[PDB]
């Protein structure tokens, strides 16, 4: 006959077992379609950050399409193990490879055509909430539109073509390796690589606790036990996922003395004869998502921690530098009709030691020990605290500072002058700059004193870098009542924008944090789903190669509640091993990482968490299903 | 019973509450539509939910109560009319296969009733040519070849009779009689069908009937008595069978006691097995086996019980309990 | 007495348009302590037989009486429970688990009575003896001869003290000497304890061990032999003559 | 069918598209929500709705349709296992309004094949005494009685013959043959085996044969030439049998030419009908008649044409026909 | 002539620790023509010569000629094309595709030959006359009898005129009529059009129906015995008396 026909007839009665392969092809044609239109779209650039808006979303694609290859190649198992009895007639009547080939790429390639084009029409239809969102993460409302822009198809067209002209040699390959066809105890060795592997996890673990926990309070104590935690921990887990597994579960396998009934049988033989065989897989998968949370922490932490770090910079309400300016900005600020409270505080740049203050090593020395450019205020300007004669108060917490730059308890200030030095005591607490940060460069803590102090070190003039203008020119603004219009007055005084402000400067952070966020939870999500899947289609795979012991183990009549327990206890372990690890390196992961930054926060690992293992318990459910279908249908 | 229809109806349950939040969520991230009025709403709409589910409940899990009725029950009417297809389906499914099973029951009952009629009207019809056979045979002078034929023919014509009777046993529950018969002329009846077999084997016998009336059906009468006579003849040879009858018991015990070999002590209990052929004797084998159970099923209401006062060598009684005439009555009713 | 007794079994496969019978009134009769083997062809009804008389399969029509139960009344479960709890199986091909030492698997159906330890490892011991593969005990399935598979096999089925043990071909994928040695070791076990066997089988070689021998042809049997009391080479060519006329 | 669906469920469906709809009219009427941005809330929602009542109606609708597969076919055992609690219901009440009538059809055709078999058994423990009768008759000397004894005897022996072979007739269905078979010898075994009545009756027989070729089964070959011949000397008196076959065309005419009295024309047609039998003869009854009825019950499937040529005074004309050599394949084809 | 020919062909299965060998020293010189058989009981390597004989299986040691050229010595594109051209096969478990009708499933292997279709209609006409099947040509195979199935699974090894024939057991699955039947029309084809089917069966009737009986015990050939000139039943006898020799 006409072998178009033949192939017409197979794909039409076969398209029945195939739902899963073209959900999945769906699924990612949809996510990608939705990402890059969110690209091309005009309508992005209303952000207001440091970078381009548009130039992350190169990055995000690169490593998205990766994921999406991953999967689909993950999938096409689905399509290709059922045919190898065709296969294998074919060959008995005589058609040879190439031909065989051709006959199964028709209908591949209609199947993936058909889903491409499905999953084109979803995208759009989805490509506005994303586009929501990402204007709800950096708050910046103007409208909402649904455009097609042709090159995100065109760019979809050519991934995904180029995705299928790769599938083509898998398929190859595994038509290849087939022919006419039917139409192990444990040495000593794996005692040591197991237990390698559980102790350089323990200890890997241990030395990231001493790390945060206060030691290493060094630069050059840290690098080395980065690399070295890095190092431990995925060597580890490495060696855990191929040799501590069997070499903990012979322990229970052989105290029992060779008795088993059928749970035990079916779970610990197939989570000891199974878990080994694939090992690269978890750790990459468990790695990759322990870092994806620590990353959006990271992320959620810096975005939250926005006004507090903007005050800081912005020493005032509203920040001037140039005097004539300020003047201009004086004269302006009348038809304002705001209490303004500018003041022409004094700072003297007056050098005091900070070395005798080392309470760790005496190494640390830091440029210049007497002849520092430190600033110093009188006590009219700020009456909030009180000090004694002979004593100070440093001014600032500088987490970013804390993790490096760290004062001795009881130090006493050694003030190295020129001549004399006043030692100085530590009482109170305070954290008002009265600087800028354009001032203090890595910044310096706020230091008050008196007066006369004050008089002394300035008329004692060191030769050293003044700065520009001494008294500096911030004001401060009354209860909050015309924020906005002041904002606006002030950027367009300032058209050449030289000053500094805080409703202006507490944006940028703000919008750049929430366009890492939204990157950093679109991929991980994307990953998450991906990786819970492929160990349902891995185990799917495995029933399939596992029918005769249920054909036998039947006729002996065992029925089918007795296999079903079995099963549910073996995909309760086969799911949950994985999960516990990776719960256990991202809360190691995650823990180093508000460390270096301020205060826990505790608020979005929970939620993370639950996430995490909702959807896992939700794939070992499904993958339970389709065992209870195989069993069913054995007998 | 809420909770079956609660668990099959889920689905629904889960799209409307996916769709709530959907559409909340939608909402929400939308500055341009307010978020207050879709809260309270959706709210409003819960609540109109509510009785809808009530409603349905209620129609619904009232029908699958009524097929739970008519599951145990001998009414068909407990069924609803149907309104819905699947209904439909399942009332027409149940009426079609009960109709089908009670066609070919009733199909089964008259082909085996019309075969039954087939066989007896053959029986009769070849029942008589064995008589003109024995009228033609009586008449001939030789000796030894004419005892011989004179034994096949017995043979042929006792199985004939033997096993008609057990034809007619498939009715004979609308068959029964009873009426009153002497033992004379019927043992001499029964002595002079058997002439040919008493002349030719030389076997004797005794009549020591210290009580003299049996009562049953004239011919089943006949047939039961030369059931146990043929029965000692196949059992004793040449022996005298004192057939005597001395009432012991309720029942009117005929106390028929062949000379012969009797009945082995260790054999005793199994006699009345169903089928019984003296396996002994190879002739015994031929016989149906139905003789002595068929005695004992149709002496059910005969109240005949085949007891056996059997002692080894001196031969078995063959206490052919007839009941008391009194309780002949109980076959005169049956 | 009368462990299996059977009346008229029948038995259909395909439906509407090919429909075929291959049970056409079939009676059997075994006794007590028997080793019978039902003789047939390649293409008669032996495997359909053989599912049908120990519930796996099921019967269009008749009636069957194992140990006085009458098993076409059980709808599934208690049948497969029934089936556990009181039949042996022994099979042509593949019968042990790949990823399970000798040791549990032939002790894994004695673990449902849940026999402690001891008197487990006793009772393995002493059937282990027997067969001649007790220093096989660690081994795995892939690492040994094919007829020490199947003596394996052989002392899972016995092991749980079994009613009716149903074989099927046992010696039909080993070579002449394992097959001679199988065989005996399942006559010496039969007479050391009372084991009834019921296999099927399509060589007199296998068969003339056996005591009693039913010739089966295109579902109808037909004729018997018993061994009576000559030796295995006599009841041999007396099969080899029954079944040359046919 | 996806109507029904739909029917059934129209409920829910309506329940959603009326809060859709509430959704779209409230949205239009206040400025605090913009009509133009909810067209997009409901379509997602319309989506998600569509979707879910595909998968939905997938689920469903399988068990209520393997019921309606199961209407009226066969396939008793097509219910699929209920896995919804308002599925474990509709199979309970099948089994339960369906067990009795399975156990009674179950009970009666055993019952059936059993008074078969009992039958059988009975027929064949009749044939062994008259074959011993027959090989004690086979030594006497006499004429007139000899002629009596001996024809009584070939009545008996051919009825108790069609007797076993109407047994046979019972189960037909697995003893057919077909091969070449030659005339002759049966003629001959046959012929001597229909002696007595000829000598008795002073009927003779002539052979002259063209086609001695015959192609279907042995033994009923031999009943049907019994059946045919056997009536026709019933129906022929003192007249010289002249059995002779000519080949005229396909068919060989086995014409049995008898001078006797024949069969009136008035009565041709029903010579063959149900059960016939020559009303002329009283003796007939002893006949059975039933032997015409099966011939033409059981000459069907044999593949044996009969042709009847029958006149008063003249005789009757008797023809079976017999296949081409290249007719036997349809047998396996049609 | 001597259109197959072995020598010394030797296989082992196994690997490293287990080995097992289970043919030592086969000689084989099939002539062209010749209706020829192979039997002996089950297990002793008779599937696995079909296999090496067929160049399905590779040999451990051994040379296998058919037609003047080598087969333990090729690639696997030129030893596909020659099966293809040079060989026809027949298992004991027919493979239809039930996705077709009779029709083209029979005339599936001619149909990517580049020909006209009116020559393999008629060759498929012929074909069918010679086997009886014409009627079922537009009917699915899943509405015909087993024997019907057979008999389309042989029809098909023909179609391309195969110079050999090989076959496994084709009797396993078909009733008594129907196996005489198949191996009736096979000896009839056999001298239509010479072509040299090389059955392989353990049945002694099955092969009373060949010329050129050849024994085999537990991987070597013990006899070898012929026609003559006698009728199929004579035949039967010696085969079934020789075999129970052994
Ligand atoms: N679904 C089916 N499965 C198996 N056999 C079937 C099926 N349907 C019909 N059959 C027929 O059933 C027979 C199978 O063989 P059986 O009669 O069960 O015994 P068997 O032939 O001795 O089995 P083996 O393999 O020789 S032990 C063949 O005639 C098949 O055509
Ligand atoms: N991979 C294998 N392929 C074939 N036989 C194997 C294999 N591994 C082990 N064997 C054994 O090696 C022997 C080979 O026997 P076979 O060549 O199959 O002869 P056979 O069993 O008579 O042929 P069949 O299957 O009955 S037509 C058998 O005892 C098999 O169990």
């Amino acid at each position: 006959m006409n072998i178009n026909q033949l192939i017409l007839r197979n794909l039409k009665k076969n398209l029945r077992n195939y739902y899963l392969y073209v959900f999945a092809l769906i699924f990612s044609v949809a996510l990608y379609f939705a990402f890059v239109t969110l690209q091309y779209d005009p309508a992005i650039n209303e952000v207001k950050a440091s970078i381009k808006g548009a130039a992350a979303i190169k990055t995000a694609s690169i490593l998205l399409v990766a994921v999406v290859a991953i999967f689909i190649l993950y999938a096409n198992t689905i399509f290709i193990k059922r045919r190898s009895k065709e296969i294998g007639l074919f060959q008995l009547i005589g058609m040879t490879k190439h031909k065989i080939f051709r006959i199964l790429s028709a209908e591949n390639v209609m199947l993936y055509f058909g889903s491409l084009a499905i999953g084109v029409a979803a995208g759009f239809s989805i490509s506005k909430l994303v586009l929501m969102i990402l204007f709800k993460i950096v708050d910046v409302k103007a409208d909402a539109k649904l455009h097609f822009s042709e090159q995100a198809l065109v760019q979809t067209v050519i991934v995904f073509c180029g995705i299928y002209l790769l599938i083509m040699i898998m398929n190859y390959t595994f038509i290849k390796k087939q022919s006419i066809l039917s139409l192990k105890k444990i040495s000593f060795f794996q005692m040591l690589i197991g237990a390698l592997g559980i102790v350089l996890i323990l200890t890997g673990y241990y030395v990231s606790s001493e790390l945060f926990g206060g030691k290493f309070k060094t630069i050059n104590e840290l690098f080395v036990a980065m690399s070295f935690i890095l190092g431990s921990v995925i060597i580890g887990t490495f060696l855990f996922y191929k040799g501590s597994v069997t070499f903990i579960s012979n322990i229970i396998r052989k105290s029992k003395g060779g008795y088993l009934n059928i749970s035990e049988v079916l779970s610990l033989s197939s989570i000891m004869f199974r878990m080994k065989s694939n090992a690269l897989l978890l750790t990459i998968i468990t790695t990759v998502s322990a870092l994806a949370i620590g990353l959006l922490s990271l992320a959620y932490i810096s975005y939250y921690s926005s006004e507090k770090t903007a005050e800081q910079n912005v020493a005032a309400d509203f920040s001037f530098m140039n005097e004539k300016d300020a003047k201009l900005f004086e004269n302006k600020l009348r038809e304002s009709n705001i209490s303004f409270v500018k003041k022409a505080t004094p700072v003297l740049q007056a050098n005091v030691d900070i070395a005798n203050i080392m309470d760790g090593t005496p190494k640390e020395m830091q440029g210049d020990p007497g002849n520092m450019q430190l600033a110093v205020v009188s006590d009219k300007d700020v009456k909030g605290v009180d000090v004694a004669a002979g004593e100070a108060v440093f001014s600032g917490y500088t987490d970013l500072l804390q993790k490096i730059m760290v004062f001795k308890d009881s130090g006493v200030i050694k003030v190295k002058s020129k001549h004399e030095t006043q030692p100085l005591k530590y009482k109170g607490l305070r954290e008002e700059f009265l600087v800028s940060y354009t001032f203090t460069s890595g910044g310096m803590p706020a230091v008050i004193v008196d007066d006369s102090l004050f008089k002394q070190l300035d008329k004692d003039k060191d030769p050293r870098i003044q700065l520009a203008q001494s008294t500096f020119i911030g004001v401060n603004v009354k209860h909050d009542d015309q924020m906005e219009k002041a904002n606006e007055l002030f950027q367009q005084v300032n058209k050449k924008n030289e000053h500094l402000s805080r409703l202006d400067t507490s944006a940028a952070q703000k919008s750049l944090f929430g366009m890492v966020m939204f990157i950093v939870g679109f991929l991980g999500l994307t990953f998450l789903i991906t990786s819970g899947c492929i160990l349902y289609f891995k185990q799917m795979g495995e029933s399939e190669d596992e029918k005769p012991s249920y054909t036998i183990l039947r006729k002996l009549g065992f029925t089918q509640g007795d296999l079903i327990k079995g099963i549910r206890i073996k995909q309760m372990y086969n799911f949950g091993i994985p999960l516990v690890v990776g719960l256990f390196h991202s809360y190691f992961a995650v823990q180093s990482g508000w460390f270096l930054f301020g205060s826990e926060v505790w608020a979005p690992m929970i939620m993370v968490m639950v996430l995490y293992t909702a959807l896992y318990s939700i794939f070992g459910f499904l993958s339970v299903l389709y065992y209870k279908k195989v069993i069913k249908s054995s007998l | 019973m809420i909770k079956a229809f609660l668990i099959e109806r889920r689905s629904w349950i889960a799209a409307f509450l996916f769709q709530q939040a959907l559409m909340l969520f939608i909402a929400f991230v939308d500055p341009s539509i307010s978020f207050g009025n879709v809260l309270y709403m959706v709210y409003l709409c819960i609540l109109f939910f509510i009785i809808f589910l009530w409603f349905r409940y209620r129609k619904e899990t009232a029908f699958y109560k009524s097929l739970k009725t008519w599951e145990n029950n001998l009414d068909v009417t407990a069924i609803n009319e149907p309104e819905t297809p699947f209904e439909a389906m399942v009332e027409r499914s149940i009426a079609g296969q009960t109709e089908h099973l009670k066609q070919t029951a009733a199909r089964h009952r008259l082909a085996l009733e019309n075969e039954k009629d087939e066989l007896m009207a053959w029986i009769h019809e070849v029942k008589t040519p064995l008589t003109a056979m024995h009228l033609i045979i009586d008449r001939m002078e030789e000796k030894a070849l004419k005892s011989q034929l004179s034994y096949e023919w017995l043979r042929i014509h006792l199985l004939l009779d033997q096993q008609l009777h057990q034809k007619r046993i498939s009715f004979i529950e609308n068959d029964l009689s009873v009426e009153f018969i002497q033992l004379q002329p019927l043992i001499f009846k029964e002595i002079k069908d058997l002439q040919s077999w008493c002349i030719q084997k030389g076997i004797g016998f005794d009549i020591q009937l210290e009580a003299k009336e049996v009562l049953s059906d004239a011919k089943w009468l006949a047939f039961i008595i030369r059931q146990l006579l043929t029965n000692a003849v196949k059992y004793s040879e040449a022996s005298e069978i004192e057939i005597k009858s001395f009432q012991k018991g309720e029942q009117t015990q005929l106390q028929v006691k062949d000379c012969g070999r009797g009945i082995d002590p260790k054999d005793v209990p199994r006699i009345f097995d169903k089928g019984f052929t003296s396996t002994t004797d190879h002739h015994d084998q031929a016989s149906t086996g139905m003789g002595l159970y068929l005695a004992k099923k149709a002496a059910a209401p005969l109240l005949i019980h085949i007891d056996v006062e059997s002692e080894f060598g001196a031969g078995t009684v063959f206490t052919l309990t007839f009941p008391i005439r009194n309780q002949f009555e109980h076959v005169i009713s049956v | 007495h009368v462990i299996l007794e059977a009346n008229k079994i029948r038995k259909s496969y395909g439906n509407k348009l090919n429909k075929q019978e291959v049970l056409k009134g079939i009676d059997i009769h075994i006794e007590k302590g028997e080793f019978v083997s039902i003789m047939g062809a390649s293409g008669s009804g032996k495997t359909t037989l053989l599912n049908v008389l120990s519930s796996i399969d099921q019967v269009s029509h008749g009636t069957i009486h194992i140990n006085g139960n009458d098993m076409t009344a059980m709808k599934e479960k208690q049948l497969a429970e029934f089936r556990k709890q009181h039949l042996g199986f022994i099979f042509q091909d593949y019968n042990l688990l790949d990823t399970l030492t000798v040791k549990e698997n032939i002790l894994l159906p004695l673990s449902i009575t849940k026999l402690s330890k001891k008197e487990a490892n006793r009772k393995f011991e002493e059937v282990a003896k027997e067969l001649g593969i007790y220093e096989l005990r660690d081994k795995y399935p892939n690492e040994i001869s094919g007829g020490q598979k199947q003596r394996t096999s052989a002392g899972r089925a016995f092991i749980h003290d079994p009613s009716i043990i149903f074989a099927d071909e046992p010696t039909g994928a080993l070579d002449s000497k394992s097959a001679s040695d199988l065989l005996n070791k399942l006559s010496q076990l039969n007479q050391k304890r009372n084991a009834t066997i019921i296999m099927v089988t399509h060589d007199p070689v296998a068969a003339s061990y056996c005591g009693r021998v039913i010739f089966i042809k295109d579902g109808q049997m037909y004729t018997q032999l018993n061994k009576g009391g000559q030796d295995r080479q006599t009841f041999f060519q007396d099969i080899m003559k029954t079944q040359g006329v046919l």
